[PDB]
C-alpha cells in the first residue's frame, strides 16, 4: 500500500 | 501550520495540457505524501494520484494512468500536476492535498488542502455579459446575466443593501459554451412604486460592471 | 478497485437530531484505512475522521467514526446548523484510493409549494434579436420539482436550461429558475408562453403563462 510508505519512512528516520 | 497555495484558475483549449502548481510551507515537504483530487461542477470528489517527493514515487489512479504526471521540487516545496489531452469532462476544481500528522507520524488521510484551482476546458473566448431585467401581495423581479465567459460573475442588489429574499442561481453552461446566470428577489408589491431595485453585476475578466435598474 | 457506497445520497434531518451516515465497501478495507470529510459549498473538503475512528485535533467530538472491514459509520451525535453539509468517505487501504459519492445532510422542514412567476423577454433583449423567457419557482420544499415549458400548448424540449439554489440558510427552502431561449423570429411565431410546475406540495400542476405582446 503506497499510503503506508511515509509511515515506514517516518519510523526508519527515527531509529 | 502547513499551508498549501495553488496557482490560479485557467481556461484551456480542448486537446491541450494543463499544469497546476501547489506550493507548501509550514512543514516538512519531502517525507509526506501529496495527492491531487478533483471535483467536476456539481459532482463528487475524485482521487487522481499522488507523489512522495523524497523517493520520487508516484501513484496514479488507473483511469488517469498515461494521461497525468505528478512531480515535486523540494527547492521550492512545490508539487505539480500535469493533465494531458484535455476534454470538456476534465473541467473541474483541482485540489492538492497533503496527508496529516498526529513533523509527526503521518496519517495517510488528507488533513491539509489547497484552495483549489478551477480548470475550464473550452474553446470559448472571454466575453462580458448582457444584463436584462426580469420586470415584476408579493412581487418577484430580477436580472438575467446572459452570455459571459469565463466564470465567475457576482451579483448584488442595491449595492449590497438588499439581501433578504435574494436568490442568485448557479450559472448554466449554454450550447454556445457561454454561461448564463439569473438573480431574483421577492419584494412587497406595494413597494414597487416607492422603492428602487438595482442589480449590480460584476464580471471581472471582461471588466463588465453594470448596475441595472429593474422597473415594472 | 474498492467501491464505496454511501446510501442514501441525501438525508433530511432536523437540527439537534442524531445523524448516522453509512459507508459500505465492496471488499474489506485494509487496516481500517477509512476517512470521512465534510464539504461546504465554495470550500475545500475538511478531514473529520481518519483510520475509521480517529479524530484530528480541532474537530468537534460530536463527530465519531466506527466500524471495520466493509461496514463504516459516521455518527453526528447532535446536529448543529453548520453540520448541514456534504460528507464523503474515502478508503486508502490500497494504493488505488477511492471516494464514496457523498451524502448531503439537509434540513428537514415542512412542505412548501413553489410560488411560480413567469417573465417575458425584455424589450432590450428583443432588440438584439434573441428571446429568453424565464420561469421562477420560489421558496419550495422538498427539493424535487419539475418544470415543463409549453408554447401554444406544444411541449418544449431541448431549448431550456435550469438551475437550483442551495438550501436557504434562513428558511431552508429551495428555488429553481428555468430559461427558455428562442430567436426573436421564432419567438414571434407563437402567442401563448406557459410554464407548468409539479411539486409534492401541489395537488395538481400549476401553470403560469402570458400572451406575447400584450
Amino acid at each position: 500500500n503506497w499510503f503506508d510508505i511515509t509511515n515506514w519512512l517516518w519510523y526508519i528516520k527515527k531509529k | 501550520q502547513v499551508q498549501l497555495v495553488q496557482s490560479g484558475a485557467e481556461v484551456k483549449r480542448p486537446g491541450s495540457s494543463v499544469t497546476v502548481s501547489c506550493k507548501a510551507s509550514g512543514g516538512s515537504f519531502s517525507t509526506y505524501a501529496l495527492s491531487w483530487v478533483r471535483q467536476a461542477p456539481g459532482r463528487g470528489l475524485e482521487w487522481m494520484g499522488g507523489v512522495i517527493p523524497l523517493l520520487t514515487i508516484t501513484n496514479y489512479a488507473p483511469r488517469f494512468q498515461g494521461r497525468i504526471t505528478i512531480t515535486a521540487d523540494r527547492s521550492t516545496s512545490t508539487a505539480y500536476l500535469e493533465l494531458n489531452s484535455l476534454r470538456p469532462e476534465d473541467t473541474a476544481v483541482y485540489y492538492c492535498a497533503r496527508e496529516g500528522t498526529t513533523l509527526g507520524k503521518p496519517i495517510g488521510a488528507f488533513a491539509h488542502w489547497g484552495q483549489g484551482t478551477l480548470v475550464t476546458v473550452s474553446s470559448a473566448s472571454t466575453k462580458g455579459p448582457s444584463v436584462f431585467p426580469l420586470a415584476p401581495g408579493t412581487a418577484a423581479l430580477g436580472c438575467l446575466v446572459k452570455d459571459y465567459f469565463p466564470e465567475p460573475v457576482t451579483v448584488s442588489w442595491n449595492s449590497g443593501a438588499l439581501t433578504s429574499g435574494v436568490h442568485t442561481f448557479p450559472a448554466v453552461l449554454q450550447s454556445s459554451g457561454l454561461y448564463s446566470l439569473s438573480s431574483v428577489v421577492t419584494v412587497p408589491s406595494s413597494s414597487l412604486g416607492t422603492q428602487t431595485y438595482i442589480c449590480n453585476v460584476n464580471h471581472k475578466p471582461s471588466n463588465t460592471k453594470v448596475d441595472k435598474k429593474v422597473e415594472p | 478497485e474498492i467501491v464505496l457506497t454511501q446510501s442514501p445520497g441525501t438525508q433530511s434531518l432536523s437540527p439537534g437530531e442524531r445523524a448516522t451516515l453509512s459507508c459500505r465497501a465492496s471488499q474489506s478495507v485494509g487496516n481500517n484505512k477509512l476517512a470521512w470529510y465534510q464539504q461546504r459549498p465554495g470550500q475545500a473538503p475538511r478531514l473529520l475522521i481518519y483510520g475509521a475512528s480517529s479524530r484530528p485535533s480541532g474537530v468537534a467530538d460530536r463527530f465519531s467514526g466506527s466500524g471495520s472491514g466493509t461496514d463504516f459509520t459516521l455518527t453526528i451525535s447532535r446536529l448543529e446548523p453548520e453540520d448541514f453539509a456534504v460528507y464523503y468517505c474515502q478508503q486508502y487501504g490500497q494504493s488505488l484510493s477511492t471516494f464514496g459519492q457523498g451524502t448531503k445532510v439537509e434540513v428537514k422542514r415542512t412542505v412548501a409549494a413553489p410560488s411560480v412567476f413567469i417573465f417575458p423577454p425584455s424589450d432590450e433583449q428583443l432588440k438584439s434579436g434573441t428571446a429568453s423567457v424565464v420561469c421562477l419557482l420560489n421558496n419550495f420544499y422538498p427539493r424535487e420539482a419539475k418544470v415543463q415549458w409549453k408554447v401554444d400548448n406544444a411541449l418544449q424540449s431541448g431549448n431550456s436550461q435550469e438551475s437550483v439554489t442551495e438550501q436557504d440558510s434562513k428558511d431552508s427552502t429551495y428555488s429553481l429558475s428555468s430559461t427558455l431561449t428562442l430567436s426573436k423570429a421564432d419567438y414571434e411565431k407563437h402567442k401563448v408562453y406557459a410554464c407548468e410546475v409539479t411539486h409534492q406540495g401541489l395537488s395538481s400542476p400549476v401553470t403560469k403563462s402570458f400572451n406575447r405582446g400584450e
